C-alpha cells in the first residue's frame, strides 16, 4: 500500500479514487465516518476525556481512522489508496486538486456552493446528510476565512520540535503534537480546515473528501517527525487521567493502542519520506 | 468562572448565550459550543477557529450559516 501525493496521481488513479468514494457515499457507509468524527469532536474537551482531538492521541487516532477509511475504499476498489495533500506546496486554488476531474473547486460567493467536480450538489451524487448547518450541498470558500495555507518553512519549524507532546496534553500544550494540530504556534492542521471553509471548517468536516487528503498529509508529517526525532516517542506513557497513554486502548475501536500505530510501515508506505 | 449571558439580534438572527458549562442558541436552536484551555471558544460550525468569547462564537455561527436554519444536535 503506497500513499501518494495527490498531485502525482494519474488520470486513472483519480477516476478510481473518486468512484470508490462515491460508492461509499451511495452505500451509506461514508456518512458514518462523518458521524464518528463529529461525535469525537463534540466530546473531546481540554478539561476531561479527550481522544480524537486536542490530545496526544490526535495523531494515532487519525491514523487508525484513516486506515478504517482506506480499507473501506479498498473494499470497493482494491487498487485505491488514500492520497495526501501537501498544502505547503499546493497552496493555491489552481492546484490540480481542485480541478473538476478530482475534487472540484471553490464555492460560489453567494452561498458557498461548490459548482463543479464529482462532489457538486448538482451531480445528485453527494448529498450532505450528516450536518449542523441545515444546507445539504457541499460548500467551500478556499482562502476565504484565512489568507494563506502554511508554508514549507512553517512546517519545518514545527517538525523541528523535539518533544512529542507535553503536559497538560491538551490545546494549551507546547510540543510537536499541539503545534501540528494547530492550537498553538503558527498553526498547521487547524488553519487548513479554516482555509478550505464550508463543511471542512465544522465538526462535520469529513463531508468534504479533501478531509482525508488533509489528514493523510498530517499523518505523513508525523512520520517525518519520527524520522527526524528517533529518540523521541509518544507520550504520555502510563497512568494519565483523561488522556490515552501509549499502551492504553482508544475509542471507538477499543482494541488498538497508540503503541500499535506508531510504525506506519506496518500498514503502508509513502511515495516519498 | 463562566462568561456573562448575552442576547442580541445579529445579522437579523437572535443569538443568546447563558451559563449552564455554557449554552448558546441561534433563533432558539441550541448551538454546541466549547471552551478551550486558554479561554477561547469554538462552535461546532467553526470548530478549528478559536474566538475570544461565546458571543463571538455565536456571531461566527450566524456568519457561517448565511441565513440557513441551524439543525439541533
Ligand atoms: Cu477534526
Ligand atoms: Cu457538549
Ligand atoms: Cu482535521
Amino acid at each position: 500500500t503506497v500513499r501518494k501525493n495527490q498531485a502525482t496521481l494519474t488520470a486513472d488513479e483519480k477516476r478510481r479514487f473518486v468512484a470508490a468514494v462515491l460508492e461509499l457515499k451511495r452505500s451509506g457507509r461514508y456518512d458514518e465516518f462523518v458521524r464518528t468524527h463529529n461525535e469525537f469532536i463534540m466530546s473531546d474537551t481540554d478539561s476531561g476525556e479527550r481522544t480524537g482531538h486536542r490530545s496526544p492521541s490526535f495523531l494515532p487516532w487519525f491514523r487508525r481512522f484513516l486506515l478504517d477509511f482506506e480499507q473501506a475504499l479498498q473494499s470497493v476498489d482494491s487498487s485505491v489508496t488514500l492520497p495526501y495533500w501537501d498544502w505547503s506546496a499546493d497552496r493555491t486554488v489552481r492546484a490540480s486538486l481542485w480541478a473538476p476531474d478530482f475534487l472540484g473547486g471553490t464555492g460560489r460567493s453567494t452561498d458557498g456552493r461548490v459548482m463543479d467536480g464529482p462532489f457538486a450538489a448538482s451531480t445528485g451524487n453527494w448529498p450532505i446528510n450528516v450536518r449542523v448547518d441545515s444546507r445539504t450541498y457541499l460548500r467551500r470558500s478556499l482562502g476565504g476565512s484565512v489568507a494563506e495555507l502554511p508554508t514549507r518553512a512553517e512546517v519545518e519549524s514545527v517538525l523541528a520540535i523535539s518533544a512529542y507532546d507535553l503536559p497538560p496534553y491538551n490545546s494549551a500544550s507546547e510540543g510537536f503534537r499541539n503545534h501540528l494540530e494547530g492550537w498553538r504556534g503558527v498553526n498547521l492542521h487547524n488553519r487548513v480546515h479554516v482555509w478550505v471553509g464550508g463543511q471542512m471548517a465544522t465538526g462535520v468536516s469529513p463531508n468534504d473528501p479533501v478531509f482525508w487528503l488533509h489528514h493523510a498529509y498530517v499523518d505523513k508529517l508525523w512520520a517525518e517527525w519520527q524520522r527526524r526525532h528517533p529518540d523521541s516517542a509518544y507520550v504520555p506513557t502510563g497512568g494519565t487521567p483523561d488522556v490515552v497513554d501509549l499502551n492504553e486502548t482508544m475509542k471507538p475501536w477499543n482494541t488498538v493502542r497508540p503503541a500499535d500505530l506508531l510504525d506506519h510501515t506496518a500498514y503502508y508506505t509513502f511515495d516519498a519520506l | 468562572a463562566a462568561p456573562e449571558s448575552f442576547d442580541e439580534v445579529y445579522k437579523g438572527r437572535r443569538i443568546q448565550g447563558r451559563p449552564a458549562g455554557y449554552e448558546v442558541f441561534v433563533d432558539g436552536v441550541q448551538l454546541h459550543v466549547m471552551r478551550n484551555a486558554d479561554g477561547s471558544w469554538i462552535s461546532v460550525v467553526s470548530h478549528y477557529d478559536p474566538v475570544p468569547t461565546p458571543r463571538a462564537a455565536a456571531r461566527a455561527a450566524v456568519d457561517e450559516l448565511q441565513g440557513a436554519p441551524l439543525l439541533p444536535f
